[PDB]
């Protein structure tokens, strides 16, 4: 059910970096333990993982630093929407 | 105006 | 002595506890035109790069929205957000947590309606498309530049994003600013356009210094200070309401089409937008293309405070079945049918009509269509599956749909115009266009749909019908 974005224009494309967004009614609390869950899971994996940011308050979900490897993984935690690679915005 | 300041167009002159 | 885009936007006859806020560059706050109106966040989030140009993008977008001199509305006050690095170069995820910040101020400090500005594009996001809707939900108002690259506005974001007000630009001679293969955006995602080449505007390169810059955000810049003025004086209206008037009040018909791409111009809204000078409104709302299907079929949806007067359809090619009036979760929606047959667009008319319920009646071409007290038909919809009187809608084996409202203060009357590829008939001054169709002739019809208040009909005898309603 959950799926992944990615920016459709290569050059702006930011890999390396996933905004993971979690089922509409999902809880703040339940945003951070996914995060967790995500964490310790690449960890025993032994990728590195870094906990930018988590929203709540628009949608839920968080920002992720990691390898793109994890994104089988990321998809099957519990709550996930939908994942999209983090891309470029300029001055208009 | 055209600056490059706004992406993506050089110095310019516009209008 | 007065630039000409503050000229352009004051009406022919013409005569502050709203905040805007700024996504974009380092502003500098001390400039004479804006200082003591912006209020800077301390907000950042910009990428890494890759002084004075630092901040030249968002101090002369400041200026253009409040400046004392050359601002849109002169007593605006702004907060900034700084999500654009000194490239003015951003990320996705930036600007959601910038949206966010924004969310997150309100719920702790509530002030009044609130006007955001982002004068940025990245390419089509889910997720920043998502936030802009939600943060829209929430009572806030979004204006968005259509972007720069002479494309399609709906590939990218948040210029696609749904409920948010998108801008195109056009420069002195009402055309649409082009420089080589890059220019304003188009589309059925541009809500209208603004003046957006050579702005006068503050230049961050000293504190009373002006320079003159070119852009869909400096048009974008215009449409959030008019949206600014304009909720000043109704704080109460909503993101439709304020969509309505901006399309009302604009200029029509002044951008020559040819510039955009042919497939475009119908989609393209040929607007230029306005101060309003110190009612029943309308708007045409196009559909996705519906694609090569014999099954394939377009939907045009209405705002939810917006009620759906009427609907129509239209091919290049001509091969379609027409279209129909149906409800879709407790909300009337316009459906196209494709005939075999490359495909259809669905047109609708969507407006703000209180004191207003609205049903549709489906009989064959019955005798009145309309058959209840007071109650005035708006709209004649038209569909059949083979491929070959103010209250009634006539037809040839064709299945009718007619929008039938319940509005004691109003008054429809029809008219039309039968003579070729373009037939047009328009309501009076003082008259709203709320259905456009055509009655079958010895042409084949492409389609028909509402030009602001025009009633155009495309064929390859054609008579085009115009259903006009009014207040009293
Ligand atoms: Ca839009």
């Amino acid at each position: 059910t959950a799926t992944f974005h990615r920016c459709a224009k290569d050059p702006w494309r930011l890999p390396g970096t996933y905004v993971v967004v979690l089922k509409e009614e999902t809880h703040l609390s339940q945003s951070e333990r996914t995060a967790r869950r995500l964490q310790a899971q690449a960890a025993r994996r032994g990728y590195l993982t870094k906990i930018l940011h988590v929203f709540h308050g628009l949608l839920p979900g968080f920002l992720v630093k990691m390898s793109g490897d994890l994104l089988e993984l990321a998809l099957k935690l519990p709550h996930v929407d939908y994942i999209e690679e983090d891309s470029s915005v300029f001055a208009q | 105006x055209f600056v490059p300041t706004t992406f993506a167009f050089a110095e310019a002159p516009a209008x | 002595s007065i630039p000409w885009n503050l000229e352009r936007i004051t009406p022919p006859r013409y005569r502050s506890l709203v905040e805007v806020y700024l996504l974009d560059t380092s502003i500098q706050s001390d400039h004479r035109e804006i200082e003591g109106r912006v209020m800077v966040t301390d907000f950042e989030n910009v990428p890494e790069e890759d002084a004075s140009k630092c901040d030249s993008h968002g101090t002369h977008l400041a200026g253009v929205v409040s400046g004392r001199d050359a601002g849109v509305a002169k007593g605006a006050s702004m907060r900034s957000l700084r999500v654009l690095n000194c490239q003015g170069k951003g990320t996705v995820s930036g600007t959601l947590i910038g949206l966010e910040f924004i969310r997150k101020s309100q719920l702790v400090q509530p002030v009044g309606p609130l006007v955001v500005l982002l004068p940025l594009a990245g390419g089509y996001s889910r997720v920043l498309n998502a936030a802009c809707q939600r943060l829209a939900r929430a009572g806030v108002v979004l204006v968005t530049a259509a972007g720069n690259f002479r494309d399609d506005a709906c590939l990218y974001s948040p210029a696609s994003a749904p409920e948010v007000i998108t801008v195109g630009a056009t420069n002195a001679q009402d055309q649409p600013v082009t420089l080589g293969t890059l220019g304003t955006n188009f589309g059925r995602c541009v809500d209208l356009f603004a003046p957006g080449e050579d702005i006068i505007g503050a230049s961050s390169d000293c504190s009373t210094c002006f320079v003159s810059q070119s852009g869909t955000s400096q048009a974008a810049a215009h449409v959030a200070g008019i949206a600014a003025m304009m909720l000043s004086a109704e704080p109460e209206l909503t993101l439709a309401e304020l969509r309505q008037r901006l399309i009302h009040f604009s200029a029509k018909d002044v951008i020559n089409e040819a510039w955009f791409p042919e497939d475009q111009r119908v989609l393209t809204p040929n607007l230029v937008a306005a101060l309003p000078p110190s009612q029943l409104f309308c708007r045409t709302v196009w559909s996705a293309h519906s694609g090569p299907t014999r099954m394939a079929t377009a939907i045009a949806r209405c705002a939810p405070d917006e009620e759906l007067l009427s609907c129509s359809s239209f091919s290049r090619s001509g091969k379609r079945r027409g279209e129909r009036m149906e409800a879709q979760g407790g909300k009337l929606v316009c459906r196209a049918h494709n005939a075999f047959g490359e495909g259809v667009y669905a047109i609708a008319r969507c407006c703000l009509l209180p004191q207003a319920n609205c049903s549709v009646h489906t009989a064959p071409p019955t005798r009145v269509h309309c058959h209840q007290q007071g109650h005035v038909l708006t709209g004649c919809s038209s569909h059949w599956e083979v491929e070959d009187q103010p209250n009634q809608c006539v037809g040839h084996e064709a299945s009718i749909h007619a929008s039938c409202c319940h509005a004691p203060g109003l008054e429809c009357k029809v008219k039309e115009h039968g003579i070729q590829e373009q037939v047009t008939v328009a309501c009076e001054e003082g008259w709203t266009l709320t259905g456009c169709s055509a009655l079958p002739g010895t042409s084949h019809v492409l389609g028909a749909y509402a030009v602001d208040n025009t009633c155009v009909v495309r064929s390859r005898a054609v008579t085009a019908v115009a259903i006009c309603c009014r207040s009293r």
